[PDB]
């Protein structure tokens, strides 16, 4: 609902970084850390594209993205095919976020056309799943997140901050776009959304050479934590420069652990 | 297609908690409705002796109602809102089951019990806990949108005796049939649900607790405009003067209202006269609070916080956390449904 400190997001889904890395070990027999991060970026982009095709608002997309990340923060890449999980997450997120239930034909046509059209460099073959798969996957996704469905994102507190600063017009479009970029990282699993929003607004000020040290210094907040986030954001832009997703992803997907078939 | 790892799949299936393995509930149905089915149930493993309620949601899969009720109750925690103990997802048939602590009573049955023939302490205490719960819900950006006596549970004997629990989040909404409890702005086509809409429903329930009759009772009759329900409301309340509800002019159905109704029809009608026929004193703090909840213009309706602060709740007798106040509960226990 509307107190973050009492939310299932805060109490169950803000994770320890070391435990997260520890849990990721299962999958790092197959993939380097670099490559695992690239896969995560890749599927964040797949989810973004699915939502764009379905004309869903940024909030639904973001919620879907958090579901996808929470799922693979606990379970292996081979547990459920992420190709099925991505649209499943979008489907469930549309309901939770009050858009409603995307129709059988529309969801499957979206998955089919988005992969063929925007990701053929990674997926030579057509989307092979149907609605009966989405439905079964959705049941597993719900139980496997312990029925946690309400997610807080950094957009709301960011809007509150820029308004408070009296700088909406100036700083909002860039800070907002940077929040979008944080979904390429694990930030949403690690920090309260209001801290992500402060870090993003900080990078926006720096990029736009706007001075706000005073406004920042009189917030009652752990600035050490904000700085850690700022570093992740700077690091994601260096990785973005060095990463060519279209050239690298087919090779990285074939390395990805696949589900073991029945015996 | 095999989308799931085989090892992962058998492990999950081995460890899955199954409603029919954990709970005894066959032949224990106590409610049936559009919500689905409610059962009174005991733990099979005898590890405690508590009664539990099990709600099998209407339909298959994750519908909008299942989705809302899980998503919101997962987050909410207040003594006056039903607690979601557990969710069971049944994969074979795609049924969703919710587990709650069992509430022996509810306002529908309590009010009916009295009408088939209400202590003022209990009335006040009930109202106070409804407002308490709705305020909590509101403070957390949740609109209930279907408040009615059947959704106001009261706990029986046990460690929460006489505690109100608001239930059924099936229609609830983040904001950040029978129309007796429906605010008049909705009947006139207002497009948005609002906190004020919940407060009207609570005024309807309060009147009913005072008199034992649904204040806007009306027979059954698509679009939001309901002629006869409006007619019943004007017969009780009077037809609003222009200065009582200036924005009535902006309601999508206002011209339909002007076409079907003449205010002169209701000149001797008021809430005062209605409540007087039913033995509530227009003088009473009770009455004055009721009139603030049942205000036609939603922007002139009191909020739950202000209602809780009302001097009615400072007047003797004070509201109690046990609405039955240590007295003997005369209300019959729910019966088991044995029909086909
Ligand atoms: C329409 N009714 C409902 O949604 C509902 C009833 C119960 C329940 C809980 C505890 N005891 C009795 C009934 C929970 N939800």
């Amino acid at each position: 609902a509307g107190n973050f400190w009492q939310s299932s997001h805060y109490l169950q889904w803000i994770l320890d970084k070391q435990d997260l890395l520890k849990e990721r070990q299962k999958d790092l027999k197959f993939l380097s850390e670099e490559e695992y991060w690239k896969l995560q970026i890749f599927f964040t982009n797949v989810i973004q594209a699915l939502g764009e095709h379905l004309k869903l608002r940024q909030q639904v997309i973001a919620t879907a993205t958090v579901y996808f990340k929470r799922f693979y923060a606990r379970y292996s890449l081979k547990s459920i095919d992420p190709v099925l999980m991505a649209p499943t997450c979008v489907f469930l997120a549309s309901k939770v976020e009050e858009f409603g239930v995307v129709s059988n034909t529309r969801l499957i046509a979206a998955a089919t056309s988005v992969l063929k059209t925007r990701f053929s460099y990674a997926f030579p073959k057509e989307f092979p799943y149907r609605m009966n798969h989405i439905l079964e996957c959705e049941f597993y996704l719900l139980e496997l997140m312990d029925c946690c469905l309400i997610v807080y994102h950094p957009y709301r507190p960011l809007l509150q901050y820029v308004q408070d600063m009296g700088q909406e017009d100036m700083l909002l479009p860039l800070a907002w776009r940077i929040v979008n970029d944080t979904y390429r990282t694990d930030l949403c699993l690690l920090y309260p959304p209001f801290m992500i929003a402060l870090a993003c607004l900080h990078v926006a000020c720096v990029v736009q050479q706007k001075d706000a040290r005073q406004w920042f210094a009189e917030l009652s907040v752990d600035m050490e934590k904000i700085l850690e986030i700022i570093r992740v954001i700077l690091k994601l832009y260096e990785q973005w420069k060095n990463f060519d997703e279209r050239k690298e992803m087919a090779t990285i997907l074939s390395k990805m652990p696949k589900p073991k078939p029945p015996p | 297609m095999e989308f799931m790892d085989y090892d992962f799949k058998v492990k999950l299936s081995s460890e899955r908690e199954r409603v029919e393995d954990l709970f005894e509930y066959e032949g224990c149905k106590v409610g049936r409705g559009t919500y689905g089915h409610v059962y009174k149930a005991k733990r099979k493993d005898g590890k405690d002796d508590k009664d539990y309620a099990l709600k099998q949601i209407e339909g298959t899969g994750i519908s909008m109602s299942a989705c809302r009720e899980i998503a919101l109750l997962r987050e909410l925690k207040h003594p006056n809102v039903i607690s979601l103990q557990k969710v069971f997802l049944s994969h074979a048939d795609r049924k969703v089951w919710l587990l709650f602590d069992y509430a022996e009573h509810d306002l529908w049955h309590i009010i009916k019990f009295h009408r088939a023939s209400l202590p003022r302490g209990m009335v006040k205490s009930l109202l106070y806990q409804i407002l308490d719960g709705i305020h909590y819900l509101h403070a957390n950006w949740v609109l209930h949108r279907d408040l009615k006596p059947a959704n106001i549970l009261v706990m029986g004997e046990g460690p929460e005796r006489g505690r109100v629990k608001i239930a059924d989040m099936g229609f609830a909404r983040l904001f950040n049939v029978t129309f007796w409890y429906r605010a008049p702005e909705l009947l006139l086509g207002a497009r948005h649900y609002t906190k004020a809409i919940d407060i009207w429903a609570i005024g309807c329930i309060f009147a009913e607790l005072l008199t034992s009759e649904p204040i806007f009772h009306c027979r059954q009759e698509s679009n939001p405009y309901h002629h006869d329900q409006l007619d019943r409301i004007f017969n009780v309340m009077g037809f609003p003067a222009d200065k009582d509800w200036e924005d009535i002019k902006k309601m999508p159905e206002h011209s339909t209202l002007m076409k079907d109704f003449r205010r002169n029809t209701y000149t001797n009608c008021s809430l005062i006269k209605y409540m007087e026929k039913h033995k509530v004193k227009p003088d009473s703090k009770a009455f004055h609070l009721l009139q603030k909840l049942l205000t036609m213009d939603p922007i002139k309706r009191i909020t739950s916080e202000q209602a809780m602060q009302d001097p009615y709740f400072l007047e003797d007798p004070l509201p109690t956390s046990d609405v039955f106040a240590g007295c003997q509960i005369p209300y019959p226990k729910r019966e088991f449904l044995t029909e086909e």
